[PDB]
């Protein structure tokens, strides 16, 4: 059903959630810590686990399709073609046709890896999967086999891995920044949340830190918040959190970093204090190799306008950025701290 | 089966083998060569019966397409070319309509008014030659009364039926009231 | 198979009413041209299902009562006939049936004769309690092999069981 | 019905089938083309039953519809090119004026003064051909009184209306009175 | 429309012909309007069924004639100053009228999965008190503040 | 002790033999509500009732029916049965506040012997 | 007489397909092996477990040559034991190998045995075991380690 | 384990054997008719049985009142038991399966065509027996029965 | 021995099946038993799967049943070359154990005895449709005695007494 459904471009998600299930289910894989999260016992330190066992079952209440099976297939399909079905979320979520190609190329290779054949199956035009994602099962089963096999890197099947890695820490864009923040600077965790301000970062920082979510835990549900459908709205997305995102982002940016210059602006959130809260607290981890009151007083000595000397630091640390692209931090950095 | 291992208990909906009636509209297209005519729709039989030796098309229509094909056999009218000594006798056929078949075989998936061709050479000994088919089953969800399906075939031809029907690979049976219900294909085909 | 006549005989008594009309090129020379002609009425069916084998046998007692207009340009045939009767059948439990009427037409083209037919059937079922003739009394057969042999081509069959009534066991179409 | 399933009881306004008179003024406008003349009227019945095939239009026009097809089919007058050899034999029929039909349908909406053409080919065998029709059922509130339907059928044609009006698919009854009250359509249709 | 309705069945020829368009009346039914808020409602509560591009149309009768708490969550969310202090900054004191009508305790604004938003599809009241034609001075005292701190929705309405 | 019975099956079709009947009714205490006391009587009421098992003259689905009248509450059952073959419901009455037989296979089929159930 | 409700979820894998019930009872009754959920419910448990081996209806995997057979038994509802410490509404899983010669494969359970205080009448939990299955229910109780008026009693285990 | 077996069956035929020329001889038609299960899709079962009711078919051949092309035609039904030295066989059931091979003996060249409805039968009245249908050692043997009680089959030996 | 199959569990493996077939040789070959000594010495020199041995030489002995002459092959015109070529599906009864997985893998075999030329693409099936048996593909024509002629390829035949062989083993160790 699914292998002459993606051949016609016309497959059912019925169809390849049902392969999917009938095709991961590898109970192989020894734990060897419990695996305890939210409370939930998946496994206890040695017994064999399968993708679907940390996942409720239920038969699915519905009219099946028809489906266009091919009988002349033999049993060479747990090899790639799973892969290939979860590789097509990841390169149906991205919406634009360069990182597509370069998605595309990149399952291909990883594919071609295993059974060195591999005819391209879905049709070049008319791309089918980006609907894949609306489905609810079909997340369920591609953060679970995500996080299965996040566990047991060293699996045989841990080739699974391309497509679905781009549901763990799904619309955690915020959380994601603030790591990023906290290893960019070298500066503890613990002492970065202080320097914090604005009063909307404060309540976006109380929103996402919650005592009760676990969120230092690798091995747990939460970074498959939406996937699972534990939620849907996650506080750790970039749009429920603009503020303090906008703010890391250019803080980061601001302090020479690769990645903060892709992340995009977000949209109708007051920049100017942001601003100059990012460029005071850039200012002091690169002018100072840290005390958030101190700088605050220092500030307050200029009576709140950055000095000249703190824009030719922004403008060192952003002059000399090409390939900028647009609507994103570093063009916005670009335009008004390199006047 | 049951009778062998542990625990195979029928489901509740159908019991075994629940009879029901599916209405559906179908259209056909026939194309069959060969070397030398057909003598007798015996041969015709035998050489449309292997059109699905690797099938890809549909799957909640391989019975309604096997008796597509069986209605298509029946009416395969000769050409011009058919004629003495012209070429390779090209057979042709074309039926549409509407109709309901009574089975056996469990409730279907539904199905969608979408065509597709079927091509595939046969040998059935002394004669060659390639088909070419093209099937429109779907159902329909009027209420207006339909023929019956198996009363598409003339009496004409067919002398017996419930063997040029499992030639092409079904299994019939008579409810003893004038209409042909079928069991199931050829066995697990 | 069940215990209360699954399939055993059963005797339905109903009203009827015919109405019959054949027309073709040129004159019927044998009954089995006209036989051939008449059994192609029902290539496609689209009337009440459980009243067909009904169908059949009136269509029976119409081609065996076929007399030729005074007219016989193209001969058409016609009769006519309007009965109560029973009728003897081995087909199990039947739907009920109503007092409606039902055309029908299907062109023949046996070879030799082409034409076109003309059927009008009134069968519906009644509940009065009076004794009513057979329904295979209608016929004027050759007991032997007359009515045993255009009965089973029109596709019905007929059988003994030695009392002298004859019996309806199963109809048989394309066959 | 009540026999096979619970709770199917019927509403207490029309009861079954109570009787209703549905006065309408209509218009109609026909063209039959064939391949030969036809030789008795009812090969017209024969060739003008199947004009819904595929239905497309009124609903709650589809009785009178058939009816005013009937009517038109029983004054398909000839045209001077069904003479001898000319071309293919051209019918037309025409008919215009105020009618009110007894029937068991139940209550009809409310038509409206919209005219619907009609067009699909036939095939009773010998046969072959297409149709036309343009008809303009609707209401009449007027207290005019008008003629009786089924008047407008000449006696010198339809020698057994109970048929020649039923090959349409209409079924046909009398109100013991000379009246011929419209029972419903072909059933399921 | 056509875009998201071939992404299902892939026919889909139009429909309704180019010119005379009938939809328009469509809004005026009352009965209309509260099916298509409804099925608003049921897919805004369950984002992630199977049919939720029925969200396509009736997504503009959520928050349907009531731009005034629009703007006023534009303002809120476009200067970071908390709701709790900008309502405090409200001045010429029928802004401050039209702060007080809209903030009834007992309207259940501040819950999304609630009958609020579509107070005038379903009918609940034939007046939107949060519209901006009800509310003119707040919508434009706030939508032009919202222009002056540089926002891009803060230029197109009236 | 006095009670009062009516009983009532039905399946898919007529059954062949007893020996269906009975497979057919042993399944309608799977969870039984009833009192346990009345449980050993219930089963020989159960009994008795399929013993007269006479079909209604109307003889759709076929309907079983009987009757037969012979603390004082009276507590209904209804348990769908599948042996295969024969599949449908049941409907019990049972009051408890006759054979025409054989019988000691038949009833000790039912559970009865002390009362064996599901042996 | 305990009254408690329950919930079941049970999946037994084997190399071949099981002979009979016999056998599903010896590749079942080694699930306890090695012993850790709740200690006070081990004869509960073992009745449940024997419910869910009589329940044990199976997939479409099961037929002649797909994979390896994996039979599954979900069963929910309330009932009483003749036969504790207070049980409360909590669920534990299960995973044990078993080796029964001719058998091999693994387990899955959840159990959710407790109390219920409510009044509401329940089923005998021993009425639970269709009649087709379990042609000597003594020697059935048996193989799991249960020692056994119409109404079975539970002795030990 | 490889004893005889009194087996029942009622079954059906109809043979048809075309060819170019007319049949002379009957161990041409043996050799036109051995050939009909080049490929078997039938089961396997019913291999013996089909192979007893080719020959009681081809013993049984009678040409059409026709005889275009020479077509020879039969049909028997009956009832019958066979014995055996096959062992256990699966139950039959009431199926009917068609068969085709063309043949190529030489000088005989032609097509086939079966239906064949082997059916098991419970009844215990006696019912007569398989091989007084004949009217034969040799005519099995080069059918590949070996021998009246069957002992095995010897295909392409 | 073992628990899931003692010494000899049988065992049915359907699997399809293609073969091309070419031999070459001074004279044409006469008789059957002349045909099956100069194709027996295929696998003189075994470089492919081991797997797929027991039936690559069921397939070699199906090739020699049906080695269709060529023109050439006629009184003197030049070198005899044969040719086979048999496709479709079938299922072997044999007592080797479970055997390995099996891929469509085209596998040529270039050895001596004039010369041969194979390709076999034995692979598994996990369809449900019913396939022919392996040893009915062999026409009654030729194999008069099919035991000796089917075991002088290297395997070892045993009639069911159903007339369905089954395979035993092939010869030791190849």
């Amino acid at each position: 059903y699914v292998y002459q459904g993606l051949k016609s471009g016309n497959v059912s998600i019925i169809h390849v959630n049902s392969y999917l299930y009938g095709a991961l289910k590898d109970i192989r894989g020894k734990l060897d810590k419990d695996w305890s999260s939210f409370g939930i016992n998946i496994g206890k330190a040695g017994d064999t686990i399968g993708i679907f066992d940390l996942v409720s079952l239920k038969a699915l209440d519905g009219v099946l399709p028809d489906g266009v099976s091919d009988a002349s297939r033999t049993s060479a399909d747990d090899k790639w073609l799973p892969l290939y079905l979860l590789g097509l979320y990841r390169v149906g979520r991205t919406q634009m046709p360069e990182y597509r190609k370069k998605l595309m190329d990149g399952l291909t290779n990883q594919c071609k890896m295993i059974n060195e054949q591999f005819e391209p199956l879905v049709p070049e035009g008319r791309d089918i999967f980006d609907v894949w994602g609306n489905d609810s099962n079909y997340t369920k089963i591609v953060a679970a086999v995500d996080m299965f096999f996040h566990m047991f890197k060293k699996h045989e099947c841990a080739s699974f891995r391309y497509g679905t890695i781009v549901s763990r820490f799904k619309d955690c864009a915020a959380l994601a920044t603030f790591g990023h923040l906290c290893k960019i600077t070298g500066m503890s965790t613990e002492d970065v949340t202080t320097w914090i301000l604005n009063r909307e970062v404060a309540d976006e920082m109380v929103q996402m830190m919650l005592p009760g979510q676990e969120i230092d835990k690798a091995d747990s549900y939460m970074p498959y918040l939406i996937d699972f459908g534990l939620s849907s709205k996650s506080p750790y997305s970039s749009v429920k959190n603009p503020a303090f995102h906008f703010w890391g982002q250019l803080t980061a940016l601001l302090l020479r970093s690769t990645r903060a210059r892709n992340a995009r602006q977000p949209d109708d959130i007051e920049y100017t204090s942001l601003t100059t809260a990012g460029l005071l607290y850039a200012y002091a981890v690169g002018s100072s190799a840290r005390d958030v009151v101190e700088w605050l007083g220092w500030f307050e000595d200029q009576n709140r306008k950055p000095t000249p000397d703190m824009m030719q630091y922004a403008k060192r640390a952003v002059m000399s950025l090409q390939g900028l692209r647009e609507k994103t931090i570093g063009k916005y950095a670009k335009s008004e701290f390199d006047k | 089966l049951s009778n062998d291992f542990f625990g195979m208990e029928d489901m509740d909906l159908y019991d075994k083998d629940s009879l029901r009636y599916e209405k559906f509209r179908f259209m056909l297209k026939m194309t069959v060569r060969s070397n030398k005519p057909f003598r007798s729709y015996d041969d015709v039989t035998a050489a449309v019966s292997q059109w699905d030796n690797s099938y890809i098309g549909m799957v909640g229509k391989r019975p309604f397409y096997k008796i597509i094909a069986l209605i298509g056999s029946s009416h395969l009218q000769a050409t011009p070319a058919v004629l003495a000594d012209l070429n390779q006798p090209e057979y042709y056929a074309t039926l549409t309509g509407r109709c309901f078949l009574p089975h056996r075989l469990g409730l279907i998936p539904p199905m969608f008014n979408v065509s597709e061709t079927f091509r595939k050479p046969f040998n059935i000994g002394i004669y060659k030659g390639t088909l070419d088919f093209t099937f429109t089953v779907s159902d329909d969800e009027s209420n207006e009364k339909v023929p019956h399906v198996w009363e598409y075939m003339n009496p004409k031809y067919q002398s017996q039926i419930q063997k040029e029907g499992l030639k092409f690979g079904l299994i019939l049976s008579k409810k003893a009231t004038g209409t042909w219900v079928l069991d199931q294909l050829s066995p697990f085909k």
